[PDB]
């Protein structure tokens, strides 16, 4: 807020503007009914004491075809003044079936409905005050638009058309460093980067870089920032960034292009700088497959998290706000938290009941959690480790393989995606697979696991990841051994079998070449830069992505620190592990940063699986 | 009227003057993606209803965005895949279909035919090498499935294996594997795999395996006499 990040600011214009909606709905008993997939971001901002306190709403429901057998029972109750719908309508531009048939059949007499969207900072606090009557009527906005947008096809049963454009922006749930947006799923849980129909992958990539274009460009309104440096990779950043610059250089108003030449300007700066490094996914497919090894890592792979950062086998509150206990424990290392947390018991016994029933719950947790771990398949949470440890430095054999692949696959059981998943990075970490052991792997795949399974290796086989030896949405076509002599990725890191993440070292050349000046190097532009740059650095990402076109350096402005690395497709949450060292580091050796890590919505191997499938 | 700079009266003015042509290239040059798609639902509306194809074919050339958009109908999916003579499309969107009601199997047939009369790839050859094998799999299934009536359908070949390998059948349980080339060390430490997991010995006649049986005996379940020095 006002050049300064109070990302917790944000959270409470979100709930003003609900409340301030509902208390002028009407002065009466309300009934709510939520959509499923909107519902638990809702809960996750008012609580239900909150909302009942505030305003005089009684009850919530669910958009389901139970309410349809309910519309006589659930339906027809209540009702004391009227059905409040809710929304979300920013993906799929598809209402949803259920209100449709509700409202002929029902035959409700007042619709009123809410339709999230993002903060239109064009408007500009109402543009004063209309300038004294338009100066005339000399500017009106009756017809000068289109009849409607997406709800167009509502033009059924009556006129009853009171829409409310509940407004929303990005604010933290996890914890306070990193927002979150949710725009990788539609309301049919189907990944909005890897569609099972391979068919029109095209415009689902067009409408997910465009929905992260406007996120992005209601953040930056809305903060008054002025981006001067732009570090582009991959090819997905560079449309995106391109996008981001018309848009920002057309609905920008006045009054901040003069701010614009007194700050900065030409011959002068004022010493601001923002960095907008950006990345994709799938540059590096190599590091969203390990096993997690950090407290939350191992928490989050066996119990999913919802929308919502809570589970739902449990009950107590996974929020950052009203905890200290969690803050302190939830990225360190899963072995370092016993006696962490045996000292922290034993202190507080010679010094307030709260912090006990916290401690207490926080033990029977890790208790819990402790003994799954083990006598659950006894012995595949670290066979899997080395197996996988193995793997990345490099130790394949002559047909060996195949012996190893069905040697845990019956003799201790294991689930299908755990093995589809080693068998990925098996496929991946050599850069190339021979002609000679597809028809032995597929034949064993077929043969076990139904006749399905072809389908799926066969469409899983063209983004990449099950290549074979014999618009390029810039693949990664370079043998890993090779990435381990430039790069110190095994050597300082955890939440992952000791290997540091390929992003992790992309992001660390650009402002220190050290490792890299380790291995392959006899001359340098620099060794500590402030500002981004990439010079000399071509010919070891010509081969690593077969064009030298991958990078993009863009410079904006003619003539401590915010850097904004956003995240198209996911993050994997070991990473926001690493990005704290990397903070940490990097203030130690002389270098002052923050960094706010945008983040689509969390992705973990097991959601890829069911994703492709 | 397509100078103004304001990304929706232009937009207005080029579909009220008739001339519902240029308009869509703007929109998709412009890429709003969100006034598009209300756009086409306005011109589909009011027209002879069977011309949004022939504009679809020659302008927007392929870009499934109205596809996409009509994913949940199932109907109007498959007409226009249809004309536009898209097999491989119209065969994934029947397997799809039939992946909901629990039965694929009914569907196969067409996927032999539709990916049959293709000529235009190699990786196609092994999905209908993989189908003939599927098909061989089903025939030898109704084969030894209606000779006892012990309930045999759809299953994989280790589903069928595991119940066949219990009361086996002697020269025919082992007479598939020269029919489908099984692996020999698959089915070595297999049929203990099968006979242990209930209650009880018979790899102490197996001695006609290597080393992993011996965890596999230890693993589940006392009685480690058995096997003790081998090596």
């Amino acid at each position: 807020m006002n050049r300064f990040w109070n990302t917790k600011k944000f959270s409470l214009t979100n709930a003003d503007g609900l409340c301030a909606t509902l208390n002028e709905i009407s002065q009466n008993d309300e009934v709510l009914v939520v959509q499923p997939s909107v519902l638990p971001v809702l809960n996750s901002l008012l609580t239900f004491q909150d909302l009942t306190q505030s305003t005089p709403v009684r009850k919530i429901t669910l958009l389901d075809d139970q309410l349809s057998d309910d519309l006589p029972s659930a339906l027809g109750s209540v009702p004391q003044m009227d059905l409040i719908f809710l929304i979300d309508v920013r993906t799929s531009l598809r209402l949803p079936p259920q209100l449709l048939d509700a409202a002929q059949k029902h035959n409700l007499s007042s619709l009123h409905i809410i339709y999230c969207r993002w903060k239109p900072s064009f408007q500009n606090t109402l543009e004063d005050t209309e300038q004294w009557q338009k100066d005339g009527f000399d500017l009106n906005s009756k017809k000068t638009h289109f009849p409607n947008v997406i709800e167009s096809q509502l033009k059924e049963l009556s006129n009853e058309y009171t829409l409310y454009p509940w407004d929303l922006l990005p604010f933290p749930q996890i914890d306070e460093n990193v927002l979150l947006t949710h725009s990788l799923y539609n309301m049919e849980n189907v990944n909005m980067y890897y569609p099972n129909l391979r068919s029109l992958q095209s415009a689902t990539e067009s409408i997910l870089v465009d929905d992260m274009v406007n996120s992005l460009q209601s953040l930056i309104f809305e903060t008054n920032s002025i981006i001067t440096n732009v570090v582009s990779i991959g090819n997905l950043s560079k449309r995106c960034s391109h996008l981001l610059k018309k848009r920002i250089d057309e609905h920008q108003t006045e009054n901040d292009l003069f701010i614009k030449g007194t700050l900065y300007g030409e011959r002068t700066n004022c010493g601001l700088e923002m960095d907008l490094i950006i990345l994709e996914r799938n540059t590096d497919p190599i590091t969203p497959l390990l096993t997690q090894l950090t407290y939350a890592g191992i928490l989050d792979d066996l119990y999913e998290f919802n929308s919502g950062i809570k589970i739902k086998e449990k009950d107590m509150n996974f929020n950052y706000k009203e905890d200290k206990i969690w803050n302190d424990l939830k990225f360190l290392n899963f072995g370092s938290i016993g006696p962490q947390l045996n000292k922290l018991a034993k202190e507080l016994q010679t010094q307030l009941q709260q912090r006990q029933a916290f401690l207490k719950n926080h033990t029977t947790l890790s208790s819990d959690v402790l003994k799954v771990v083990e006598t659950e398949e006894y012995g595949s949470f670290n066979k899997i480790l080395e197996l996988e440890l193995e793997i990345l430095m490099g130790n394949t054999l002559n047909n060996d393989i195949e012996d190893i692949i069905l040697e845990l696959q019956y003799q201790y059981e294991v689930d299908q995606k755990k093995i589809l998943r080693l068998i990925c990075l098996l496929s991946l970490c050599k850069n190339s697979l021979r002609e000679k052991d597809y028809e032995y792997l597929r034949t064993f795949m077929i043969d076990s696991w139904g006749i399905e399974k072809c389908f799926q290796l066969e469409s899983l086989a063209e983004l990449g990841f099950f290549t074979s030896k014999t618009s390029k949405s810039t693949r990664l076509q370079k043998e890993y051994r090779y990435i381990s002599q430039w790069f110190n990725t095994v050597p300082a890191t955890f939440a992952y079998s000791g290997v540091v993440p390929l992003t992790m070292r992309l992001v660390q050349m650009l402002y220190d070449r050290s490792i890299l000046f380790h291995n392959y190097s006899s001359q340098q532009p620099f060794i500590l830069s402030r500002e981004p740059r990439v010079s000399q650095t071509e010919d070891l990402i010509e081969q690593l992505y077969g064009d030298s076109h991958a990078i993009e350096e863009s410079i904006w402005v003619p003539g401590e620190d915010i850097a904004l690395v956003v995240f198209l497709g996911g993050v994997t949450m070991g990473e926001i592990a690493i990005m704290k060292h990397l903070q940490k580091i990097l203030g130690k050796k002389g270098i002052n940063k923050r960094f706010i890590i945008i983040a689509d919505g969390l992705i973990n191997g097991t959601r890829i699986m069911n994703s492709i499938s | 009227a397509l100078l103004e700079k304001n990304e929706e009266a232009r937009i207005e003015q080029l579909y009220n003057l008739d001339d519902d042509s240029i308009a869509l290239k703007e929109c998709i040059k412009v890429q709003n993606y969100s006034l598009t798609i209300s756009l086409l639902i306005a011109l589909s509306k009011k027209l002879t209803n069977s011309q949004l194809t022939k504009l679809l074919i020659i302008d927007m050339f392929n870009n499934p965005l109205y596809l996409y958009y009509m994913r949940m109908d199932k109907a109007y999916l498959y007409d226009f895949y249809r004309q536009t003579d898209r097999f491989i499309d119209l065969a994934h969107v029947l397997l799809q279909q039939g992946k909901e009601q629990q039965s694929l199997h009914s569907f196969l047939p067409q996927i032999k035919d539709l990916y049959s009369q293709v000529q235009n790839s190699e990786v196609v050859n092994n999905t209908i090498e993989q189908l003939q094998r599927q098909e061989k799999l089903w025939i030898y299934q109704e084969s030894l499935g209606k000779r006892f009536a012990i309930s045999f359908t759809n299953m994989t070949l280790d589903q069928t294996l595991s119940k066949l390998i219990e009361t086996g059948q002697d020269k025919q349980v082992k007479e598939i594997v020269k029919k489908f080339k099984i692996s020999e060390k698959k089915l070595y430490h297999l049929k203990c795999k099968t006979l242990v997991e209930a209650k009880k010995d018979e790899l102490l006649q197996f001695a006609q395996g290597y080393m992993p049986f011996y965890t596999y005996l230890k693993s589940r379940g006392d009685k480690a006499s058995p096997y003790v020095n081998m090596i």
